[PDB]
RNA sequence: GAAGCCAGAGGAAACUCUGGUGGAGGCUCGCAGCGGUUCUGACGUGCAAAUCGAUCGUCAAAUCUGAGCAUGGGGGCGAAA
RNA sequence: UCGUGCCCCGUGUGGCGAAAGGGAAGCCGGUUAAUAUUCCGGCACCUGGAUGUGGGUUUUGCGCGGCAACGCAACUGAACGCGGAGACGACGGCGGGGGCCCCGGGCAGAGUUCUCUUUUCUUCUUAACGGUCUAUCACCCUGGAAACAGUUUGUCUGGAGAU
RNA sequence: AGGGAAGUCGGCAAAAUAGAUCCGUAACUUCGGGAAAAGGAUUGGCUCUAAGGGUUGGGCACGUGCGUGCGGUUAACAACCAACUUAGAACUGGUACGGACAGGGGGAAUCUGACUGUCUAAUUAAAACAUAGCAUUGCG
RNA sequence: UUUUUUUACUUAUUCAAUGAAGCGGGGCUGGACUUGCGUCCAACUUCUGGAGUUAAGGUCC
């Protein structure tokens, strides 16, 4: 209950997850969404490939 | 003791496809020789995910992620139908019907095998732990793998201590007085 | 035979063993080839094979741990992952 | 300098239990009590928490194994004869 | 004394949205109006409007409770469901 | 004075010896506490409807203990007398 | 406004149960025949509410600085979510701090004194609440370590980046 | 006093031992123990000696109390400060030196229960009970 | 019309699960066999300890 007497920037860090995550972790964070994403359209442009071959054997 | 160790319950995801979920811990449960781990899946219809607690088998670790499905890959961990696994395959926690979260092989070191299938009436024969031959629905759930922890009994427990501190949180009756070293009035093998 | 390259290329060439070093070869862009062990973290694994791909640098995924990695290095320590930047007289480059 | 002839960690017991007993229940002593190679980062640092959890000091990996070592016999097997079958199927 | 919980006294008890107030009078929009209207009821404005209603945004209507609680009382209530 | 660890001397290595370090045990002497072995003990219409003295067992745990709560007589509880 | 409706959401169900568990906040001096962290004096704190002034922000609308760890008097944030605290065994030695104990000098007072004893003894204090400067762990930057190094009473740490 | 278990059902009771330093320690053994086994040598006071620690502190050349470029590991030296242990020696009193207090008697065996633990509050604490270990039966 | 045997069914009764969420039957699409078009079987996420919620949008008013 001490943590209500005292003002927020005493209680976080200006960073994003600042207060509750390590920046360590925050790094962790971010590498890992943007590394995750960029996969996500590889293998989205991998399946279009896919997909566009089937249909020109199918065709 | 927080939680039963139980399965999902059986919904759309695991009839029809797979759910991912992650292992965050794996925990100490009282009163069991085996580890338990907590999985946390999405909930397919809101945005709150949901926490399960899981009989860990054994190769499972913190940050892996599991599959539970029909169409889940055959990896340790994973929970599959018995109808999705091929002969020969042993796995833990399996359910006696479809949907009871799980009913057998679930003790430190356990298993239940896989000995066959009948796909003309969706049955599977399986091997218990004690020797026995079951056969359930196909559609039975079980976890890919060995109950973690196995061995356990091999250790002499050497001391009445570790005796009263095993049957403490097992509620086990501990010690044990003979019935010939009682009354008449109080056993029938009193005297 | 990828130890016998690899202890050839200690032997002439050039390479520095470790995360920092491999990224900073890479920001660099006179790295020739990365060694990546079995072991790496996956993320970490990501990391440098997006670097790689950006810098266009071959990748090798060593199928050792770091322990087998800094023992074919030849070092004592573990290594989990490594960067040739002078093949010297070894042929790893032609792969 | 060794200290014991053939105790070991079992010494602590006196002449306590019998020798059978002790000479039994120092194999599982000393296999829980060791420490293991992490086969996540490779350091030696692994250890026992709780019967059957095994924990990396170092990168923080908890991990189900058995009851008195890291891995049992039984289940490298079954993830040897688990990889054969799942060869088998995708095949 | 026992210590106080935020947001039980202030403007929170002095203030009533529009949604608030129907609901308090169990009136249809149309009768709630109406009756408002006739009685001189008329629409205030808190200083902050979150310690009011948190949901509030700049045409959210604020009532005086007490007008409300005044509206209670009126004879014409009886009268709409008699007629209804 | 158990594992683990350091050094020195050997041994092809495994290991062997020596000196340290470390601090394990339902280990041990023993204060409090808990208990209750012995004594032609005190007391025997007592200080006491079970007390007093000396002596003794145990003393890091299957140790001692308060409060809250549960089990009720065809019952309960019982390391069982 | 077809004015007498429509939409969103799911989690279940209440109460009792601890003057040793958890928990918002008060210290010092004085005062009575008998109460005192409760009375008196001084100096504070917590919780909740209303609404001003100063300061801040904004014409690049919701601050700036540091590579970073992060800092600074402020520096928007509903639904719905994530996380932390509350919140935790026993034992062992090691290190830091308060209080107590011990030693030396000095002022003041007391006792001893046939002889001796620059002697023996007593007071020499500093609260809550705040400000400021500091204090193991850990984390960041540079850099790249075998002739391996750092290091605890206790051998752990380091190319997953040590010194 | 002298004798020393002649007493008594029975060494019951009492006496003897006892701390610490050093020498030394058997059978048996589950190799861990037995073990403080057994059996020995010593201990006061005074005056000294020796050993075991801490803190601070290096010459040049430039810019100007800090930055470089050097140079040297005899600081193996100085200054200041501090505490309790251990070992060795002389001298000296003695009927006593762990001077009160505190404080194992020891040994050879037999039976017996493995051990630690527990019970008949108010006549029985034990070969009784429990125990770890072992074996059987039932249950999918 | 009735008595026995087995042999199906579901509506009584019984059990279990869930926030009573996707059951049964068709349609669309793809693949296999078949007859020369009926079955059955499949749609949807697997390198990573991230994130996922207030419908974006299309089209008629
Ligand atoms: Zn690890």
């Amino acid at each position: 209950r001490e943590y209500a007497t005292i003002s927020k920037p005493k209680k976080t860090v200006q960073r994003a997850y600042g207060g509750s995550r390590c920046g360590n972790c925050v790094r962790d964070r971010i590498i890992r969404a943007f590394l995750i994403e960029e996969q996500k359209i590889v293998k989205k442009v991998l399946k279009e490939q896919s997909q566009a071959e089937k249909k020109a054997s199918k065709k | 003791r927080k939680a039963p160790a139980k399965f999902r319950p059986l919904d759309y995801a695991e009839r029809h496809g797979y759910i991912r979920g992650i292992v965050k811990e794996i925990i100490h449960d009282p009163g069991r020789g085996a580890p338990l781990a907590r999985v946390v899946f999405r909930s397919p219809y809101k945005y709150k995910q949901i926490t399960e607690t899981f009989i860990a088998n054994e190769g499972m670790y913190t940050g892996q992620f599991i599959y539970a499905g029909k169409n889940a890959a055959l990896t340790v961990g994973n929970i599959l139908p018995l109808s999705s696994v091929p002969e020969g395959t042993v796995v833990s926690n399996v359910e006696e019907k479809p949907g009871d979260r799980g009913a057998l092989g679930r003790t430190s070191g356990n298993y239940v095998t896989v000995v066959g299938h009948n796909p003309d009436e969706g049955k599977t024969r399986i091997k218990l732990p004690s020797g026995a031959k079951k056969v359930v629905p196909s559609s039975s759930r079980g976890m890919i793998g060995i109950v973690a922890g196995g061995g356990r009994t091999d250790k002499p427990l050497l001391k009445a201590s570790r005796a009263k501190h095993k049957f403490a949180v097992k509620r086990n009756r501990w010690p044990k007085t003979r019935g010939v070293a009682m009354n008449p009035v109080d056993h029938p093998h009193g005297g | 035979s990828i130890g016998a390259k690899l202890a050839l290329v200690i032997k002439s060439g050039k390479v520095v063993l470790g995360y920092r070093s491999t990224l900073k070869a890479l920001r660099s862009g006179k790295a020739k080839l990365i060694l990546i062990a079995a072991n790496t973290p996956p993320l970490r694994k990501s990391e440098l094979e997006y670097y790689s791909m950006m810098s266009k640098t071959p990748v090798h995924h060593y199928s050792g741990t770091n322990i087998e990695l800094g023992t074919a290095c030849g070092k004592l320590f573990r290594c989990s992952t490594m960067a040739i930047l002078d093949a010297g007289d070894s042929d790893i480059l032609a792969d | 300098s060794k200290r014991t002839k053939k105790v070991g960690i079992s010494g602590k017991y006196g002449t306590r239990y019998g020798a059978s007993l002790r000479k039994l229940v120092k194999k599982q002593e000393v296999t829980q009590h060791a420490r293991y190679t992490c086969t996540f980062c490779g350091k030696n640092s692994v250890r026992r928490t709780a019967v059957g959890i095994w924990s990396c000091k170092s990168c923080k990996k908890t991990m189900a194994g058995g009851a008195y070592t890291v891995s049992t016999p039984a289940a490298a097997a079954m993830r040897s004869t688990l990889r054969r079958l799942r060869e088998i199927t995708e095949a | 004394g026992k210590a106080k919980k935020k947001g039980k006294s202030g403007a929170a008890r002095n203030y009533m949205t529009r949604t608030q107030a129907v609901k308090k009078l169990q009136l249809s929009l149309p009768d709630f109006r109406k009756l408002c209207i006739w009685k001189g009821i008329y629409p205030r404005e808190p200083r902050d409007r979150r310690k009011v209603n948190k949901s509030a945004t700049a045409s959210t209507t604020f009532y005086y409770t007490k007008d409300i609680q005044y509206l209670l009382h009126e004879p014409l209530l009886q009268k709409f469901r008699e007629q209804k």
